[PDB]
């Protein structure tokens, strides 16, 4: 009835999800006659052959476009257009795609403990992250490189070291060490093999 | 402009056992987006007016080592993801 | 079992915008309980060097809380528990954002054609944090206020006034705000009939 030209009431708004979730980009729309819109992605046109699955929908003055699993690869801008015969109206916002990372952590932790020479000894941590933490053994501050000796030995997100037959020699202090790009963790325990009486 | 990098750490120790705790790690970073990054942009041909608009956004990802990540804009609401991420 | 000290959910991170509400929130465990004790930059905190802060430590939850903060605020926030079996300490970091808005124009230019002799006033409505710096334009060349040309500011309202338009006056004019986080641009077209 008032032959306006088209105009965002609500641009499209950047958004941060994570890499395997849901992402929406939402505008709002106003003109007359009722605009024609269309997607991009840096430029080009998005269609069910750049994106399968994506799910377009553009009613009631409402425009939205829905990425049901998002991957690393759909990161960029996306601008929603809409056009009519008296104008035109463009909006760009940006994806951004998020990796799951998590800081190595010590489900379960090393525990002091003491023994009688001639003892099977065995020492365990849980150990959680994403990427999966690199983890390493020490005593008394140096590195244990697994062998007959000490084995170390890993079981589901389990580590530990067992001491086949454990002397005072072995008796101070273990830790476990355990990184990733992005954070560490230690959990350091002690171990006293009683002596003779 | 400049991305900020926040740190967290925890250092428990236990005298009673000997026992000791440490962990440090990447808690939040907050990112900028240039202007350009988000834009809006208006031509009506009728009347022979033009609008254009751009800003900078600010985008804020968490995470930590009890397996929950949290990320966002600034200004706009965070969103809680749960590690080992599922579907619903 | 006499228990040490240990966090179930540690400190972290938080960023909040300059005058909003800030809050630390950790959970402890332990017995007997610990005594629990917050610093800042190393120095122990108190009303006397963060105004208006709240402490609190029930049920295993303890809870910082910075009701008005300023970027001043900014530093390392560190929670402390101890009994006697031994302590725990858990820390993170305060980062305060400036609440800042690119430029809006609230009322943009507008298209007129009008009458040679006539008086022509183009307004825009404007906002920003910072405050935008705002310019006015004709066809591509800045205007410079003038009794013939002239520039006003009334509030977040900007005005030209054109005392007396004539067809040299016709064009693109148009008006650019910009400020750290952003800029905004409205133009119009001025048609002055003979």
């Amino acid at each position: 009835m008032t032959t306006q030209a088209p105009t965002f009431t609500q641009p499209l708004q950047s958004v941060v999800v994570l890499e395997g979730s849901t992402a929406t980009f939402e505008a709002h729309i106003s003109g007359f006659p009722v605009p024609e819109v269309s997607w991009f992605r840096d430029g080009q046109v998005i269609s069910t052959s750049t994106l399968p699955g994506v799910q377009i929908s553009f009613s009631d003055g409402r425009a939205k476009l829905t990425i049901p699993a998002v991957t690393k690869a759909n990161s960029g801008r996306y601008s929603l257009k809409a056009t009519n015969g008296s104008g035109q109206a463009t909006s760009t916002a940006e994806l951004l795609v998020k990796a799951e990372t998590a800081p190595p952590n010590f489900v379960q932790r090393l525990q002091s403990m003491t023994v009688r020479q001639g003892s099977q000894v065995r020492l365990q941590v849980r150990v959680t992250g994403i990427p999966t933490p690199v983890v390493k053994f020490y005593r008394d501050g140096a590195e244990i490189q697994s062998s007959l000796d000490f084995q170390i030995s890993q079981e589901g997100d389990l580590y530990s070291l067992l001491i086949a037959e454990a002397y005072p020699e072995d008796s101070g202090t273990y830790s476990v060490n355990a990184t990733n790009s992005v954070g560490r963790a230690t959990s350091t325990a002690e171990l006293l093999v009683q002596g003779e009486t | 402009m400049a991305t900020s990098e926040l740190s967290s750490e925890v250092s428990e120790e236990n005298s009673e056992r000997r026992e000791a705790f440490w962990a440090e790690w990447k808690d939040l970073t907050l990112s900028t987006r240039p202007e350009e990054g988000s834009s809006l942009h208006e031509e009506d041909t009728q009347r022979h007016e033009t609008y254009h608009q751009q800003g900078q956004s600010q985008v804020l990802v968490q995470r930590s080592p009890w397996l929950m990540m949290r990320m966002g804009i600034l200004g706009r609401g965070l969103q809680e993801y749960q590690l080992p991420y599922q579907r619903v």
